[PDB]
């Protein structure tokens, strides 16, 4: 069980080890909806850095049209202000290479092939709630 | 007798032959081929007294202040260059001396270096980068206030000049021009230069920022993120303050009245819709005002403000219509209220607490009050009666929240009001909700109540 | 070498100061030096590359606290196994520095590096005082280099590696745990896409 | 690119004085700048239009009067002396289709610049006319005009040209090419403008 609030597995690939599982045999619901994942979703929660939440020692993940309706309407809700790379670089003092960036579609975050894409395409990244986004290829090409 | 850097005695050295000779063009030649060059300005010297020795003796002579100028004009498009393609600073701290010497040039204010010489060094002293200005305005920090009044005299009546001269309109904007761009930068520098000259007081005055947890989706979302703890970010804080460490709201007192930093003829002419647009999405060919709002009166920051608060307003009618289209649930638009005329305080409690306990984001809807049992479209004329009648009966001594002094006619916290911290509560939410939909109120604080809203304590000084 | 050794736990314990590790989210391209996988919480790096590693807290550890990195095989059958530097590389001249020409794992930019032997258990271990962010950080940054090819004969020999980061206090009680498998090798990008490409696949 | 129409323009404008103080005043603003787009921003490489403003600027005839002469025609020349090759090479081919006065016009209006400026400063052999950013400018300005005239005369390629004779080196600097690959590339010119 999960229900020691600080020393539960974090990430997915722990979770499996820790429940004696691999990523091919684990099932698991929704944080929103309860639904189960489709395997294909669920390799993708393992790609996109995600955390598992628990509720009274379950653990949760999220699928995909959840992930990104949430993260749409955050966008709507939280959005700050939009800056070229090479600004953010200096408010921040480190290369963009660096700095922690997510797709604000879905979360994935940005490889320096894409922060260098945004370079290269003068195009901004938005600070949202206090942490920064950007367009991962897979959206950015849809 | 050519040389390639400049002192108090190399001059001295020609002013008297100059006089001896009845010419002027030896010298003349001499302080072209000097101060057209950055390198040995940069070279030359720190001395500000010897600056000011110099400057003193040589003004006096018309011929004289033609070739200042004229080499001013020359010297500053190569110092642009230096600085943003060279990074000539970061090679040689002493740069910055070059602009020091400039500056203690009594009659950069007069018009002939408005119209010319003072933008075009303003265009390259407004390229230098942070930590120099960091260094520049330290050193201002120590001067007297009329010369802080001077310098502000010099940018002020640049921007003036350029706003009264050139014609702007909705297709030939304010922030297009590199001039005025330009000298509010400059004037940035100075206004900084005025807060950390001023009284300071930052080791006995804040107070912690206390922020209303989000709704549950956003607390998901961050927990699904590895954020749980770092709920606490700031709002965007400008990069000077960062240099500097002082902020503006630090400074108890400065040398010159932050009012006189304001520029009416701008704010005549500044399109604000546009500048905040400029300020939330950085555009490489653009300038924001708002990143400068020193220079901005009251009502051009409150029509920015009200811009930000109506985009944010349609921001939530779009989420909510798209919580409609995915999920069936139907929820307002508007922060509808609904209260009866005999239980106002109360209705507005708990329908206000019920909505920042159900979704804090609602408080941030468009305010739309009924009274119950009348009847009418609530154009604001609805609002604005709410508010009065919520501000009278709060005021009322009956209700013994507040005590009021007949003295300065203002009203100050019951420290002995066992009314629950709810009413409290409200009146704060109140507030909130008037700046947001940009009514005034008939309510008398001391100044005390806005600094500590603004997370400063009081001091003995607001007593 | 020794031929026997305990098995150090390997599960996460975020511990009462919240510690998780991060890692700079690299690309797959030919000339990467080091590359992280999430899918696989695998590091891909080059011999003797620098592979940073973040360190985060929720709340500042006590004084003297430290970081130890421990390296253990990833296969039950093998995890009595003590990881040591392939022979090749143990009689290279490249150890002249700190760290002993079996320990496999070095620390670069930080000469506080103690390398320490298990006194019980025989296993190499690297140990760095914990430092708190820089100002404006919101995490603390180590570089880690392998100074060996997993495909290495007579050392790692293909086996899977895991590396155990543990955040102990002065005496060495542990106060977090997380961990990491490793494959070092000549091109990062391309093996890091094979085996998250095979992982998609299943 | 429209010559005739700024030759018009020009000659309705100049005839009033507050008018030349504008263009003069115009024109110390203008160059500063664009020395910078061609120095750091390669902008002729992006818009091959870049070069119409030179051509704009040169048909005022009033560049040669002691006002522009002092301060307007040398930072103009500062900028003008920085065009890529391919540039010089565009406007060059234009002047030399000038008559032979406007070519005596520009290169007066470039020798009252180099002659005005060595007279004006004092040079030494400390002071050197090589490090005068000005009189360079100009020169390789005058350069530009030179080079007009010289395409802009008579030019006989076809039926003139005789072969470069060389004398064969000594037999040490013969093996030297010889054990290098230049056994047949004896031949290769002097330095080349
Ligand atoms: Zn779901
Ligand atoms: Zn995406
Ligand atoms: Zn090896």
């Amino acid at each position: 069980m999960f229900q020691d609030p600080q020393e539960r597995p974090r990430k997915l690939p722990q979770l499996c080890t820790e429940l004696q599982t691999t990523i091919h045999d684990i099932i698991l619901e929704c944080v929103y909806c309860k639904q189960q994942l489709l395997r294909r979703e669920v390799y993708d929660f393992a790609f996109r850095d995600l955390c598992i939440v628990y509720r009274d020692g379950n653990p949760y993940a999220v699928c995909d049209k959840c992930l990104k309706f949430y993260s749409k309407i955050s966008e709507y809700r939280h959005y700050s202000y939009s800056l070229y790379g090479t600004t953010l670089e200096q408010q921040y003092n480190k290369p963009l290479s660096d700095l922690l960036i997510r797709c604000i579609n879905c979360q994935k975050p940005l490889s320096p092939e894409e922060k260098q894409r945004h370079l290269d395409k003068k195009q901004r990244f938005h600070n949202i709630r206090g942490r920064w986004t950007g367009r991962c290829m897979s959206c950015s090409r849809s | 007798k050519d040389v390639t850097y400049l002192t108090e005695e190399k001059v001295y050295e020609i002013l008297e032959l100059c006089r001896e000779r009845e010419d002027y063009s030896p010298l003349i030649r001499v302080i072209g081929r000097v101060f057209s060059s950055a390198e040995a300005l940069v070279q030359s010297f720190v001395d500000i007294d010897a600056i000011r020795r110099v400057y003193t003796r040589l003004l006096s002579n018309e011929k004289i202040e033609t070739a200042f100028l004229n080499a001013l004009v020359y010297l500053s498009p190569n110092v642009e260059c230096d600085l943003t393609y060279h990074n000539v600073y970061s090679r040689d701290p002493n740069y910055l001396n070059l602009f020091i010497i400039v500056m203690e040039n009594r009659n950069l204010h007069s018009p002939e270096y408005l119209e010319m010489a003072l933008p075009l060094f303003c265009k390259a002293m407004s390229k230098l980068p942070l930590a120099a200005q960091g260094k520049l305005i330290r050193l201002w920090s120590k001067y007297n206030a009329d010369q802080i009044r001077r310098m502000m005299e010099t940018f002020q009546q640049l921007i003036t000049y350029k706003v009264i001269s050139n014609e702007f309109n909705s297709r030939n904007l304010v922030n297009d021009d590199d001039a005025i761009v330009a000298a509010s930068k400059c004037l940035k520098m100075v206004y900084y230069a005025n807060v950390v000259g001023g009284e300071v007081d930052t080791n006995h005055n804040e107070e912690d920022d206390e922020e209303p947890i989000p709704e549950s989706s956003e607390l998901t979302l961050q927990e699904l993120l590895g954020e749980e703890r770092r709920n606490k970010k700031g709002p965007r804080v400008d990069p000077l303050e960062t240099e500097l460490g002082v902020k503006t709201l630090d400074c108890r007192k400065p040398l010159i009245p932050f009012e006189e930093f304001i520029n009416e003829p701008l704010n005549e002419v500044l399109e604000m819709d546009k500048d905040y647009t400029f300020f939330k999405v950085e555009t490489e060919n653009k300038f924001s005002f708002m990143t400068c709002p020193f220079i901005l009166n009251a009502v051009t920051k409150n029509l920015g403000l009200y811009y930000d608060n109506r985009i944010r307003m349609y921001s939530e009618r779009r989420i909510t219509v798209l919580y409609s289209l995915v999920q069936g649930q139907q929820l307002n638009p508007y922060l509808r209220l609904k209260v009866r005329r005999d239980h106002i305080i109360d209705d507005a409690l708990v329908r206000l607490e019920m909505i920042a306990m159900e979704n804090p984001a609602d408080l941030k809807k468009q305010l739309y009050v009924e009274f119950e049992g009348e009847q009418g479209v609530d154009e604001g004329g609805v609002s604005k009666e709410f508010f009065q009648l919520v501000v009278e009966e709060i005021f009322n001594p009956d209700i013994g929240m507040f005590t009021y002094d007949e003295s300065t006619k203002l009203f100050w916290f019951n420290p002995s009001s066992f009314e629950t911290e709810g009413q409290f509560t409200l009146i704060g939410i109140v507030l909130g909700l008037a700046i947001y939909n940009n009514c005034i109120l008939d309510v008398h604080f001391p100044m005390v109540v806005y600094r500590k809203l603004m997370g400063k304590k009081g001091t003995f000084r607001d007593l | 070498w020794p031929l026997s050794s305990s098995v150090p736990s390997q599960k996460t314990y975020q511990g009462s100061y919240g510690f998780r590790l991060g890692f700079l989210h690299s690309g797959t391209a030919k000339s990467v030096t080091c590359t992280y996988s999430p899918a696989l919480n695998k590091m891909f790096c080059q011999l003797a590359k620098t592979c940073p590693v973040q360190l985060w807290v929720d709340s500042t550890p006590p004084p003297g606290t430290r970081v130890r990195a421990m390296a253990i095989y990833k296969q039950s059958q093998h995890m009595t196994e003590v990881v040591r530097r392939c022979p090749h590389h143990e009689r290279c001249s490249d150890s002249d520095g700190l760290a002993p020409p079996q320990h496999l794992i070095r620390v670069e930019g930080n000469l506080r590096v103690e390398y320490l032997d298990d006194r019980n258990t025989f296993r190499h271990s690297v140990v760095v005082p914990y430092e708190p962010p820089e100002v404006g950080s919101d995490c603390t940054t180590i570089h880690y280099n392998y100074m060996c090819n997993s495909s290495c004969m007579g050392g790692m020999n293909r086996r899977p590696i895991l590396t155990i980061i543990t955040l102990e206090d002065s005496s060495g009680n542990l106060l977090g745990r997380n961990s990491f498998e490793v494959r070092v090798c000549a091109c990062p990008g391309r093996d890091r896409r094979t085996e998250e490409e095979n992982l998609r696949k299943k």
